[PDB]
């Protein structure tokens, strides 16, 4: 009884049945199928829907195929839902667990939103709020199609395991015209993609490479949307990486899991305004049992390894695990750096190594000390000489890795660049044509990140300025303006109707965005200093020149360094009369040289 | 031909249905070579064949009924035709 | 069909200047969207929607310019139980949408001016339901001071003496605080369930707008 | 009382950026105006009032905000049988009027705020049934191009079509011709009535609108 | 049988009836009475709303009286009818034959209204769109109240013949403070008012040099109201004057016409935008009948009556009556004053008797070739010595007539006028304080007039200016500017940046805001010219200053004009390098000197 | 007291009213010394004398009826009183 019955009338005299229980069909999962589709639409309205959607072999690449041999304690969950393909046109509406990230530009018209399940990940370009481009890689389920649709039109690509399969409106293609080249994404898909140590190396940070050399950050164009693609590829492949739980080299694991969060940070500075709270990416060991499994026999013994693992905890969003010793030992390193290549460029490996340390502690709110004697380290390596061996270092084309591309200038304290500063310090009147311009965006670029500070989360982000965090109790920021409130001692105007504004605050106290005239102190002046148990130690000087920008800012943590600093051999103090030296004490006292 | 169905919330679920039929084209004069009705307690709807069985397999693969589905999936095999090729 | 979707948008120079600032309502409520516009020489209006939660393009509910019946309802499969409306006054004519808002059905709606291909924005209004703040680690737990719509681009609630706020976690170290209208259920019992994703569609246009009080959120470039 | 006159009147600033341009609609046809204020805190809205023809100071018809009862009615005596209308919609309240505009009840109306004693103008429609041009004793009578609202500063009209023009003598050797909205009669056969003065309470505002098309309007300073 | 029984209850048994017929209510007057009063209301409402309105003896100046013997072919009627007090609390609307006259200052939320009728007038003061204080003079109905009030609080003061009653909002005595000073009006009721001779030099006359003087034009100030008030009662006394149609000599009822026409032309010029379209003034005999009395013996062999005539049928929009015959003779008794008043300050009768040519050739749109000839003479007068002989003229006391004060520097074609040139025409750099203060708004006040000409309505009445009809043909029109479409010839700039354009046009052409460069020809120029012919008459010259604004044009009309302007010893030409001066010809010809 | 008016065309005019009436103080205990009531088809009306009395001196005056006035007015006298002094 109650049963529903499926009958296709034998005869009029009678008809064969199925008897078919309506348990089958208790789920909700029948009836959000079937509000999904028009059953009174006639074939020709089908048709209709057809015409509109782009075909692969008809109006895009040609069908291709790769083959290749596909390969390189709680396992992680999907802590997070959306509903896939909603209000689609082709497919069938579903409510699943999901890792679901959206990226949103510059533009309000434009976003990009990622979205990945366990067999199978989907990329979303938006443009102008219209109808957007799916990308779909991974096993694609039987009946996805919400009707009987010839799929063979919609599968781009090919490779021994998964398809990419591709909706798009035909109206589309004046913008997506990228799909029609036969190279879209070659360079990603055509080898082992499931080797993730190559991968990164191949496909993503060779996109990376270009597209911040020419300044394409920001806008959505063929570059960006692979890089998307190559992103979410190279999460997949994490997942794909053994989840059983084999037995992993730590170290092994750290680089890797570096690896992905150096990824998702770059994505996040070079498409979204502010980074997507999702967080909590499933990876090979989870982040407790890494911290537990390698603080239990003190297995870290390499600093390299200690600045990685605290990345990974930072990023994760599970900030409470990390202790002060570590942070302190981080610090440390830093100082030993800060002394290693004190007023020249940096290393390779310098670079490479600082770029953790300086995309760390804009991540974390406990420890304000240490993070602050790293961030004053962070700024204080933006010497005149490290921005002309940058220059000379975009010319090169040997660039593997995005992080070899890092510099000190873009993400510290320091946001007042303009190309006034970059052209005058060449003696040559020239430079490599490309350059000068390409490094105004990229040390321009947008990181936002001085929220993490209490006395300056309140400074406005557009205008030019700069910070410096000499130590725990005092902060200097160095302005064209009267920005925020506090001690506010002013200097001779760069340019007549123009001023360099130095404001001296405590960092125990609140940020206050303050723009009124007080506490105007006057400049003071020593020649014959005191060094006694060196009262000048964790001090900043400046070089201001009268008649142009303000350049070349250097902070000394010991007495060794101030005296290095003073020696004019080593050209860090010239006494120009244009030009004049300014010392920021570690306490309040502004004086000149 | 087909019972018009301005909203869907009128189109009944499975809740208020109580048999769904089929008429194949041996006497069905339809182009498409069959027709389907179905009943529900105030009225009955006229609904195209091939997107009923289409919906139909997409139910059978989402609750992964294709063991049980062989006999009436090879009765509904007359009415899969007509997949959209692309003219 | 009656028409596509719309390939040459524009915007009325007023489209940002009456637009009202972002709305905060209490889950459950019946809200309804009204409207406004002057005889004009398009054929059809229509009511354009993006809503917050996994969500993208558009969809469009259209109705005829002068006697109010309906040629294509997009708001179906989101909107199963909404009533629209439309009343002729000689002088101009309204239509309005109803429906009961809750978590899936927050979302930016949109006035259009429409014919077969063009349309023309002319006003637009946000629902939110849960708004994200930011809190240090130390520090009290702010307090926003919402009132009743006032005038300018200061968030509003029609009901803010039921306002109460939940935590979800952490983000980069500070804890995360959100605000919603409550009293749905029996004084503070009722806690609405956790956001499931942020920034989400709607986030660009709502960061735009000022809090009123003390508070810290994140906000655009 | 209820309240007295406004004491003290403010405007909002999109006082004048939402306030429709001026409207010509033929005599004996039923307009009603529209408004809608977001939900706010002032105890009673209103819609004031300022007839053009024979009329000095304001009246005002009040009603309670929320529930939608009528408070004090002073549009009686200029509108005897005028309907007014409020519909509670959670998240802003809607109100109208309604009556026969003729040649008696064209004016100014305003949304107003309101409380026992200040009021905040929101809005403002100008509705109009003649218009006044001038003509050179010679050259060929003018052309308007009257439109339906389209967007801007234009004058316009609901039925722009049944638009009529008659010659009402002379004023310092130029010609003064009137445009009205016609076809209230079979064809031409209708004429309204001369209007009995020049300029009226409206001159100042209805002056500072540009009428499409080549004409000749004598203009403020 | 249908008719209204009054009754009084004599008794429970029996009572006594009135029969009153319904045919005595049948009439609308009935109904639109009832309507205005509430029935129900108790004495508690009626106490309170006349607490509201002060009263006479306890807010306002005491009741006071005056007592004067008031004394010195179809007649006008009210072709126009108004809705008396519509909406008023303490009075009865009623419909009736009216003269209606609405006056809207500058600012918009304030206005003045003028009704009359055919015993008593209303003055209708409005201010931010409140409602109005009411002055009501004449004699009074005896019904008028709409509830059985004390009337003998709101009589402010009495007459002979009529009764002044006033009403106002008891909160509106903060702004019309002037009510509580006794002095109010004194000056305007305190004789025989019915002597229009007398009333207009006394009252009228008297507060507008005042207000011209300290000017106090387009606000709403005591000096105002009380002109208005007496503009209203002169135009009630008109019509007091012997209507029933005793002879009149015909330059006698010419004189009292004209100044009651300057009268309402100096208050629409003093407190409106534009004029009302009522015109059709009552007066002692209709223009018609005088026209046709006067031209069919043609009596008026005086220049001067010829002229007032003209300016009563202009003013009254009956333009169609006047001949182009009388407008030769008055032009060429403009030309006679031209020559006679050549490069000096015009004495009084000749400021009396061009102030109305000058207010007439604005308000005709027949026989423009004689309205530009007397235009340009117009226009021609403003030599500096008449500047500095008004200057001197303004601080005169004895100034009983408004005419007086008339200069044709500021109706004319030169709207140019600033404190600059002014103060600049004075070697001692001195001026009486208030005079350049005051010249410069007298000189300033816009009739914008320049609408009756087909080729320059088009001309922004905002932008600094010169207009200029030489000739029929030609018309010139000098700017800082390039306003108006045509033949545009550019000039050394006055300061760097500035630069005087010269524009030619033709009469003939409508005109059209053309803003573009186009048609820039240069200057020429000729020393010894050729006066054959006198090819030279009719033209204007302009001495061009290069550092500072441009100065004293001047009209040539025939050979004699330019001939004693060429003579420098008459030192209409200095001819010092820093000036230039140019010739503008009859024909479209620009040349230099 | 007085029957509550919510709007002047429910108040009938001269078209449908039949009878107008006064009591005076000398059987009416109001303190206004006296009371009128008038009479449309089922609906009667209680009004204060003096207002009304005031009203029908007004439409005498713009009728004119002052000469046919004498006995009427005479007898209106007692509710013409209560004339609002200031106070
Ligand atoms: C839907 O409505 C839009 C309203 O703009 C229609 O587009 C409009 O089409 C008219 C056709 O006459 C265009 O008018 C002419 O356009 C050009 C540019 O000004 C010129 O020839 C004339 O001055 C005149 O204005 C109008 O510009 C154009 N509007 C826009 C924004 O392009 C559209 O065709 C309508 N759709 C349908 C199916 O009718
Ligand atoms: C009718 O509504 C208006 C709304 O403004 C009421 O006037 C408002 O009264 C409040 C009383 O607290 C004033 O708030 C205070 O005003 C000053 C100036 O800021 C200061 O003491 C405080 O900061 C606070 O804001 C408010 O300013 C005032 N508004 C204006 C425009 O003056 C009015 O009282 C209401 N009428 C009645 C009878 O309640
Ligand atoms: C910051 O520290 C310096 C360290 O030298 C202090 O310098 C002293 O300044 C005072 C005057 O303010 C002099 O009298 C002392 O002789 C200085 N000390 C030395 C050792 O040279 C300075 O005062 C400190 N400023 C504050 C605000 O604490
Ligand atoms: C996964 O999401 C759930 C959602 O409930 C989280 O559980 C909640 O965590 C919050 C704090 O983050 C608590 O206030 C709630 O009481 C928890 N709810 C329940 C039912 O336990 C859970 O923490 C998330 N897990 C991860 C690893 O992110
Ligand atoms: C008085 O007003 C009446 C209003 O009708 C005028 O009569 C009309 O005059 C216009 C031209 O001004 C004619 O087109 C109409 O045909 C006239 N109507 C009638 C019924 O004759 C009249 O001209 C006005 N008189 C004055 C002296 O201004
Ligand atoms: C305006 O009239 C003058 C009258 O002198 C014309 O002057 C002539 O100018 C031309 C050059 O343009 C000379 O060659 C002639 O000799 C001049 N004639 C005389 C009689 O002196 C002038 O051309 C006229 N301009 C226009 C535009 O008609
Ligand atoms: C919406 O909410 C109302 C009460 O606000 C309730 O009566 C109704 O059942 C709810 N559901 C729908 C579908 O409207
Ligand atoms: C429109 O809304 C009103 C209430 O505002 C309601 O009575 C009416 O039924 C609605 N119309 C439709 C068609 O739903
Ligand atoms: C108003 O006009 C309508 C038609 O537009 C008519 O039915 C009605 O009787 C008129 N009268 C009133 C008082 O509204
Ligand atoms: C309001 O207007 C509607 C039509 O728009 C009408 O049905 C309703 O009766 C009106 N309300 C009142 C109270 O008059």
């Amino acid at each position: 009884e109650n049963a529903i019955s499926f009958n296709f009338f034998q005869s009029y005299n009678q008809y064969y049945v199925f008897h078919m229980p309506r348990c089958l069909f208790a789920g909700p999962l029948a009836e959000q199928f079937l509000n999904q589709v028009d059953l009174t639409e006639t074939l020709e309205r089908y048709q209709q829907r057809l015409n509109t959607y782009a075909l692969v072999s008809k109006d895009l690449a040609s069908y291709r195929s790769f083959s290749q041999q596909l390969k390189a304690l709680h396992r992680p969950h999907f802590n997070q839902t959306c509903i896939l393909f909603d209000g689609h046109d082709l497919l069938f509406s579903t409510v699943t667990p999901c890792l679901h990230q959206g990226f949103y530009l510059m533009d309000e018209l434009r976003y990009v939103k990622i979205t990945l399940t366990e067999d199978f990940f989907v990329v979303t370009v938006s443009i102008d709020d219209d109808t957007p481009m799916l990308l779909i890689f991974g096993h694609l389920p039987r009946v996805l199609f919400k009707a009987p649709y010839q799929r063979d039109n919609f599968i781009l690509r090919q490779t021994e395991k998964h398809e990419l399969l591709v909706l798009v409106k035909k109206t589309q293609l004046n913008r997506h015209s990228y799909l029609k080249d036969s190279d879209f994404l070659d360079a990603a898909l055509d080898f082992n993609y499931l080797d993730l140590s190559a991968l990164l190396r191949n496909s993503f940070h060779r996109y990376a490479v270009d597209v911040l050399k020419s300044g394409r950050c920001q806008m959505l164009d063929r570059r960006t949307v692979e890089m998307a693609f190559a992103y979410a590829l190279a999460l997949f492949a994490a997942a794909r990486q053994e989840e059983a739980g084999t037995e992993i080299s730590i170290p092994r694991a750290l680089d890797r899991q570096a690896a992905l969060l150096q990824i998702q940070e770059f994505m996040i500075t070079c498409l979204s305004q502010t980074p997507p709270r999702t967080t909590l990416l499933l990876y090979p060991t989870a982040v407790d049992l890494a911290k537990r499994a390698l603080w239990t026999p003190d297995q870290i013994t390499d600093i390299t390894s200690l600045v990685r693992l605290v990345y990974i905890l930072s990023k994760q969003n599970q900030q409470h695990l990390i202790p002060q010793w570590a942070l302190r030992q981080i610090a440390d390193f830093a100082l030993q750096l800060h002394k290693t290549h004190l007023a020249s460029f940096l290393s390779a490996f310098a670079r490479q190594e600082l770029y953790l340390m300086g995309s760390l502690v804009h991540s974390m709110l406990v420890h304000t000390t240490e993070r602050r004697e790293i961030f004053i380290v962070e700024t204080g390596l933006c010497s005149l000489a490290e921005l002309s061996h940058f220059t000379q270092l975009l010319a090169h084309p040997h660039h593997e890795y995005l992080s070899d591309l890092y510099t000190p200038c873009s993400s510290s304290g320091r946001r007042d660049h303009s190309l006034e500063r970059l052209t005058r310090l060449f003696p040559d009147a020239t430079v490599p044509a490309t350059v000068p311009a390409a490094l105004s965006i990229l040390s321009t670029m947008q990181p936002s990140t001085l929220e993490t500070f209490p006395d300056l989360f309140c400074l406005p982000l557009g205008e030019s300025f700069s910070a410096l965090t000499v130590s725990e109790h005092v902060s200097y920021v160095v302005t064209n303006q009267y920005l925020i409130k506090g001690i506010s001692y002013p200097v001779s105007t760069t340019v007549v109707g123009q001023s360099l504004i130095i404001t001296q605050t405590d960092s125990q106290s609140k940020c206050e965005l303050t723009r009124n005239m007080h506490t105007t102190h006057s400049i003071t002046a020593a020649l014959n200093i005191s060094l006694e148990n060196c009262a000048f130690c964790q001090s900043a000087l400046l070089e201001y020149d009268d008649t142009q920008g303000v350049i070349n800012i250097m902070y000394m943590h010991d007495s060794d360094d101030v005296l290095f600093a003073l020696d004019p051999y080593n050209e860090v103090v010239v006494s120009s009369p244009r030009t004049h030296y300014l010392m920021l004490l570690k306490n309040g006292t502004v004086l000149e040289v | 031909d087909y019972s018009v169905r301005q909203s869907s919330v009128s189109f009944p679920p499975w809740r208020d249905i109580d048999s769904v039929t089929f008429v194949p084209r041996n006497l069905s004069n339809c182009s498409a070579h069959g027709l389907a009705v179905i009943v529900a307690g105030n009225q009955t709807w006229y609904v195209n064949p091939f997107s009923l069985a289409h919906l139909l397999d997409a139910i059978y693969n989402v609750l992964g009924i294709e063991d049980l589905s062989a006999n009436f999936r090879r009765q509904l095999a007359p009415y899969r035709h007509t997949l959209i090729v692309p003219q | 069909f009656a028409t596509a979707d719309i390939a040459e948008k524009m915007w009325a120079e007023n489209y940002e200047t009456t637009s009202p600032a972002p709305v905060l309502v209490a889950e459950g409520e019946q809200v309804t969207i009204p409207c406004t516009v002057m005889t004009h020489s398009w054929p059809m209006v229509s009511i354009r929607a993006r809503f917050c939660r996994s969500h993208d393009g558009s969809d469009e509910l259209i109705l005829d310019a002068v006697k109010g019946h309906r040629l294509m309802n997009g708001l179906q499969y989101r909107l199963p139980y909404a009533t629209w409306n439309f009343s002729q006054l000689h002088l101009g004519q309204i239509f309005s949408l109803t429906f009961n808002v809750s978590t899936d059905t927050a979302g930016m709606y949109e006035c259009v001016l429409r014919n077969y291909s063009h349309g023309l924005i002319m006003q637009r209004f946000v629902i939110l339901t849960q708004l994200e703040t930011l809190s240090r680690p130390d520090e009290p737990c702010c307090t926003p001071a919402l009132g009743r719509y006032s005038l300018g681009d200061q968030i509003w609630s029609p009901t803010p003496w039921r306002l109460r706020n939940h935590d979800c976690g952490m983000y980069r170290g500070f804890q995360r605080n959100y605000f919603y209208i409550g009293r749905a259920d029996a004084e503070d019992c009722w806690k609405p369930a956790c956001p499931d994703e942020e920034p989400d569609r709607c986030w660009t246009v709502i960061q735009r707008y000022r809090l009123p009080g003390d508070c810290y959120r994140s906000q655009p470039h």
